[PDB]
DNA sequence: CAGGATGTATATATCTGACACGTGCCTGGAGACTAGGGAGTAATCCCCTTGGCGGTTAAAACGCGGGGGACAGCGCGTACGTGCGTTTAAGCGGTGCTAGAGCTGTCTACGACCAATTGAGCGGCCTCGGCACCGGGATTCTCCA
DNA sequence: TGGAGAATCCCGGTGCCGAGGCCGCTCAATTGGTCGTAGACAGCTCTAGCACCGCTTAAACGCACGTACGCGCTGTCCCCCGCGTTTTAACCGCCAAGGGGATTACTCCCTAGTCTCCAGGCACGTGTCAGATATATACATCCTG
């Protein structure tokens, strides 16, 4: 849609962090290596993709990824795409109430590769000391996602484009974990058409461990006025 | 030759009503030719490696016989 | 006279009809099939009992081995019943 | 104007043709076919009468006993009639 | 003759000498052919007593092979024996499953 | 602050993921113990105070996990046929019919 | 009972080798009565080997035996 | 040695002992051992073959149980010769149903 | 005091092994796989030359009737490259 | 606000368990020679296979109308996959005890083996009745008004 | 639902060839001696199987949640079935060569058994290395004053 229509930086904007890219994080897992399938290619020259990004091979269908070198495949394997960034376009959109917003820059067709959410990845007495310091110090906003149950992650320090987003009982894309270098990865992809400068926002799923949080305003019939998560912790 | 087409339409279908099939796709009747050519190929080809073995030079029942119970098949009354 | 003497089981599977039916018969090509089963069954107990004399590192075949071959190839009461005929069959001959 | 329904008919004939004990296949053909299939490992073999009865048989009943459990792969898929993916299975889950 | 000391109609020299001639082993204990006959004679006497009541129940007095396959399929141990086995001009059950009759 | 929990694993993903872990290597599947006490209380009802070599179970673990991923095998082939993706026991009965043990 | 000692999570891991995707909640008690019987016909028949033999033990080469005897032969013990 | 005059490895004369005390026939011919060594060497070269391409493409040296298991069932023949045999602590050859992926 | 005399085709397996590629080993429950494997094999052969020679009314496992048996047992380029190389032995072993 | 003691991830010299190679020894394999019987080869016969022909007629081919079952979409609900947290036997090692496998020694009963004999059982031929087939009516099943 | 109609079943009548029995014969079955190695049995040794126990921790378990897949319904359409009509070739009986399976005659070389001898193969130490482990060590955490 066309419901987030100046775009913003990321350090109108947001509260200035250094850009990341690359696995910057605590200290590290995934353990699953992945072997060099017997994919075929079609691929010489970028006719078509060789692990493709929505045929039938074996890695990307179980959301593992490829490094890049060690598959039969070589360069052109699609499933390595978090290791080569073949991220979507979007942008930061200031709004007055939904704060800041990834509007799509381009008409995104559905169920791809949208982008990547990156930053610090802790363990718990350092991440609740990380609470601790946020709320003591007086920030609003609040990024303290978990990777796994053990580990959580955290952009507002050194993280990237993925921290412009909210909240939506109806989500347009979503979160899903990957796997990439024995390391455990989260991605945002789409699911229903995505057209060009509607903010990319989806289901947070938060257990806030305080009592009062901003309310839902997607305005629609299907939100609570609230978020909604599993646990009231 | 195309003799193989001798074992015709209605006598596998006769095959398939002894065997309780009621209703008969088009493409069985290739199928089941195509199933029975293998399955005589092997049966006829250890027949006749009995034979050779034998010095005679007619496939004799025990033969066949003999045959089908390398291929725990066997067969009585021959 | 001129012909080779071609072994069968047919008057015994005869005798065996004729204690176990009073009024029966049995055709030519029913004796064949029987024939032929008694020749498959005696096979097969032979060799098992001979596969299990060598496994044991046996050279004989004794009613052992006939006993254990039997009550390994035949199911359930089958296997009751022949270990019975066969106990009775060697008790009535060694007296 | 008097027409049996699709269906009967089959039925009728299983039970005829299970009732009954004769070979289906028609004997000289499928002498021609045991024949050719024959030509190509030794040239002239001549066979007995009772070797070609003994291979129609074992055709016979080994075609019977597939034609069975296709029709129990097709009845087990919610269907009435068997298609070339059923023997295929059926052969499959034999092991060959 | 020692079949009638056994109590047996089948064999026992002969099933003795198949046994020496047959390659199974190189000495064969007295005792195993006679043990081996009476399991004979009581399979075949099973078998025949099965296919004689079938044929009674088709009103024949004479035993065919569709009578030896009644009897051999109607026994579940004996199915069991003679599972990979065919007899000849034997045929099938009347086996109908029961999705195909009308309703 | 609050703990932010994301979307878990589609089902199935997890499925696959362990197809390739164990299709690829080769360990026994079932509980040795638990197995043995099995085979124990089976040979029960034939001999009494029955003793077995620790190789003589192990042959039995790997013969029968070996039967039963053959017969899930036969039985995935029947389902994935029969336009499902889930087995049911009508599957692994009628694995067994075609097969010739039942 | 010990049937139950084959626990579901491994019955799972079973299928899984096996290549299955979801597996219905009845599908455990058929699997164990087929563990039953193959395990009963296999034992059952060691047993029988070891009473020929006059041993008291089940050794792994009358496993072995028994196995090859119902057509399931096993490398690896002899 | 017997073994040294056929070019071969496998033992003709454990073979002729096997043959005669193995209860097959009343007689052994001289020649069949030495065909019968020829053929079960010829066989285990085959697979010991399949087996060590097998382990070198998976970057080990050692020939394990699951080397041997890829290597009879990827070998259609020795698959068809070996269709009944378990191989113990082998496992399966990597097969998933294409139907088991997802859609587009 | 040793045991016993134990026999097993353990080091021919490894002496072919290090024929077909002198630098790879074997595992000790492989090697247990490939001795019950050249068992198996020579059972069925030896058991195939046995019913041979009794359904033929001899009395002599010759090279021949080891010869029908590998072309009986082995489904195709395996039993021709069985028998050639079954030739090539008892041709160098009785012209030597 | 301050260092010291402490916890944690990292690279490491080492420890373990399985595999390659050298050592003594013994039993089975190899070589040599002889006897006897299985089989190899020539020769003959005669059964039954191959080939042909002709008439019958039943089954197969072929065409066509039509119906019902296959297939695909839709919709719906519930059960199974995933995950988290709780618990429990599995596993491992460590220890102890004795049942029984495995080997040996000695002896004997039991079967191989051989010659003579004789009757059981097999081939040939011969006979009559169960059955295969046919016709006519009777029941039984199916389907459309 | 019941009458029409087709199919099948039953019930007697005729023909026929195959089951069932007898006759002559021959070789295999039985009996009695004669012997030689297999195995039954007692005893002894030593491995390994079972039983117990403590400890650690990985997997099983129970519940919660949610989604996607199974399952039922409905429409469409098309393909196979029922059946009639036409055709072709299987089938049955009969005949004619003749090929080759089966047997015979007789020879002869190949293999079992025996005897003589020694080295190849097996059990066992001894050395060496992927893979797991306790250990120095750098950097962040708490910890009391
Ligand atoms: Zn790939
Ligand atoms: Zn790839
Ligand atoms: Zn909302």
């Amino acid at each position: 849609s066309s419901k987030l229509p100046p775009p913003q930086l990321f350090n109108e904007a947001c509260r200035t962090f250094q850009v990341i890219s690359d696995c910057l994080y605590g200290s590290r897992s995934s353990d699953h290596d992945a072997l060099d399938c017997d994919c075929a290619e079609d691929w010489r020259d970028g006719k078509n993709h060789a692990c493709g990004e929505d045929s039938d091979c074996i890695n990307r269908a179980t959301k593992i990824e490829c490094v890049i070198g060690d598959c039969n495949c070589g360069e052109g394997c699609q499933n390595q795409r978090f290791q080569r960034k073949q991220y979507a376009k979007v942008s930061v959109i200031k709004t007055e109430k939904k704060g800041y917003g990834l509007r799509a820059d381009t008409d995104l067709q559905p169920n791809d590769f949208i982008y990547e959410y990156v930053g610090e990845v802790i363990n718990e007495p350092t991440f609740r000391s990380r609470m601790l310091k946020y709320d003591k110090e007086g920030i609003k906003h609040f990024y303290f996602m978990s990777l796994t149950k053990n580990e959580f992650v955290d952009a507002t320090k050194k993280g990237n484009l993925g921290r412009f987003c909210n909240h939506s009982c109806n989500p347009n894309c979503y979160v899903d974990k990957w796997v990439v270098g024995d390391k455990l990865r989260m991605g945002i992809f789409a699911a229903r058409y995505i057209k060009a400068g509607e903010e990319l926002v989806f289901n947070y799923n938060v257990d806030r461990y305080g009592a009062d949080p901003q309310p839902c305003y997607c305005g629609e019939p299907n939100c609570v006025g609230f978020i909604g998560g599993k646990t009231q912790t | 030759r195309d003799n193989i087409q001798g074992i015709t339409k209605p006598a596998i279908r006769r095959l398939a009503r002894r065997g309780g099939v009621k209703r008969i796709s088009g493409l069985i009747y290739e199928e089941t030719r195509g199933v029975l050519k293998v399955f005589l190929e092997n049966v006829i080809r250890d027949a006749v490696t009995y034979t050779e073995h034998a010095k005679r030079k007619t496939v004799t029942a025990m033969d066949v016989v003999y045959a089908l119970k390398r291929q725990g098949r066997t067969l009585y009354g021959f | 006279r001129r012909k080779t003497r071609k072994e069968s089981y047919a008057i015994y599977v005869y005798k065996v009809l004729k204690q176990v039916h009073p009024d029966t018969g049995i055709s030519s090509k029913a004796m064949s099939i029987m024939n032929s089963f008694v020749n498959d069954v005696f096979e097969r107990i032979a060799g098992e009992a001979s596969r299990l004399a060598h496994y044991n590192k046996r050279s004989t075949i004794t009613s052992r081995e006939i006993q254990t071959a039997v009550r390994l190839l035949l199911p359930g009461e089958l296997a009751k019943h022949a270990v019975s005929e066969g106990t009775k069959a060697v008790t009535k001959y060694t007296s | 104007p008097h027409r049996y329904r699709p269906g009967t008919v089959a039925l009728r004939e299983i039970r005829r043709y299970q009732k009954s004990t004769e070979l289906l296949i028609r004997k000289l053909p499928f002498q021609r076919l045991v024949r050719e299939i024959a030509q190509d490992f030794k040239t002239d073999l001549r066979f007995q009468s009772s070797a070609v009865m003994a291979l129609q048989e074992a055709s016979e009943a080994y075609l019977v006993a597939l034609f069975e459990d296709t029709n129990l792969c097709a009845i087990h898929a919610k269907r009435v009639t068997i298609m070339p993916k059923d023997i295929q299975l059926a052969r499959r889950i034999r092991g060959e | 003759g020692r079949s009638s000391r056994a109590g047996l109609q089948f064999p026992v020299g002969r099933v003795h000498r198949l046994l020496r001639k047959g390659n199974y082993a190189e000495r064969v204990g007295a005792g195993a052919p006679v043990y081996l006959a009476a399991v004979l004679e009581y399979l075949t006497a099973e078998i025949l007593e099965l296919a004689g009541n079938a044929a009674r129940d088709n009103k024949k007095t004479r035993i065919i092979p569709r009578h030896l396959q009644l009897a051999v399929r109607n026994d579940e141990e004996l199915n069991k024996l003679l599972g990979r086995v065919t007899i000849a001009q034997g045929g099938v059950l009347p086996n109908i499953q029961s999705v195909l009759l009308p309703k």
